[PDB]
């Protein structure tokens, strides 16, 4: 979490 | 006033202790590291011109015991010369030790040790992804703001022997010449989209041939045709970049005209990736050292 988990 | 050798000694003292064991430097010592390194960053070009032999490393993300393994494998400075590609903090549990060690080595060996800016050396990002919380827990928020001032002065790109172009993220549709990079004035947060943003954030993508949309919500993707035209225009042989987790720690893109390096094994405790480091020798031969997950 996409900023990349 | 700053005892560099003693800070390094205290950071290296936990070598072979239980992974996760903290080094609690004094706040004034950490602030000293930030302010001295910032001075050095500002005295050196924003586009570094570097010469081989050199070991090149990708994202570390606060995995301090993995950073020590990279030095154990590659030779602790000044035994080898180093270029790091950014993403020192956030995600891992020891961003503090990680950044303190790299800033200490920059001060100690300012012509043999180099650090580029990544997208996580940016206040907006490091606020959410772990570095702010770590500073709040172990020191305070004013020290986090201090790091922010230091990060804003980091150089953005490097060229290794006129042939290997190095940055954190990748290429930009606004990038026409190397002078554009040199024009960028520091200190800068990265307030706008554009060239600087793209150098920190962009990604290769095999399913675009030109420029494409980036799933991250920011910047662009770029295809093989883009890499080819860039390496031609500026008479270069390779792009070296970081920013994306890859399984073997290194991964080739665009018909081996680009390599991605990622230096933090078992990223986040979730991926089963290796970490890697690229050694470039004096005859411009490249080799890869793998850190096992
Ligand atoms: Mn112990
Ligand atoms: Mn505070
Ligand atoms: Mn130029
Ligand atoms: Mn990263
Ligand atoms: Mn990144
Ligand atoms: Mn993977
Ligand atoms: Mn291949
Ligand atoms: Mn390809």
């Amino acid at each position: 979490x996409v900023x990349x988990x | 006033k700053l005892n560099i050798d003693s800070i390094i000694q205290r950071l290296l003292e936990v070598r072979g202790s239980k992974p996760g064991k903290n080094v609690q430097l004094q706040e004034n010592e950490i602030r000293g590291l930030c302010l001295k390194s910032r001075e050095i960053f500002l005295s050196q070009p924003i586009l570094l011109e570097l010469e081989a032999p050199l070991k090149i490393c990708g994202d570390i993300h606060g995995q301090y015991y993995d950073l020590l393994r990279l030095f154990e494998y590659g030779g602790f400075p000044p035994e080898s010369n180093y270029l790091f590609l950014g993403d020192y903090v956030d995600r891992g549990k020891q961003s503090l030790e990680t950044i303190c060690l790299l800033l200490a080595y920059k001060i100690k060996y300012p012509e043999n040790f180099f650090l580029l800016r990544g997208n996580h050396e940016c206040a907006s990002i490091n606020r959410i992804y772990g570095f702010y919380d770590e500073c709040k827990r172990r020191y305070n928020i004013k020290l986090w703001k201090t790091f922010t001032d230091c990060f804003n002065c980091l150089p953005i790109a490097a060229i290794v022997d006129e042939k290997i172009f190095c940055c954190h993220g990748g290429l930009s549709p606004d990038l026409q010449s190397m002078e554009q990079i040199r024009r960028i004035m520091r200190p800068t947060d990265v307030p706008d989209q554009g060239l600087l943003c793209d150098l920190l954030w962009s990604d290769p993508d095999k399913d675009v041939l030109g420029w494409g949309e980036n799933d991250r919500g920011v910047s662009f993707t770029f295809g093989a045709e883009v890499v080819a035209k860039f390496l031609h225009k500026h008479d270069l042989d390779l792009i070296c970049r970081a920013h994306q987790v890859v399984e073997d720690g290194y991964e080739f893109f665009a018909k081996r005209q680009l390599v991605t390096l990622f230096s933090a094994p078992n990223y986040c405790g979730e991926f089963d990736n290796a970490g890697a480091m690229m050694s470039v020798d004096e005859t411009l031969m490249c080799s890869f050292q793998i850190l096992k997950p």
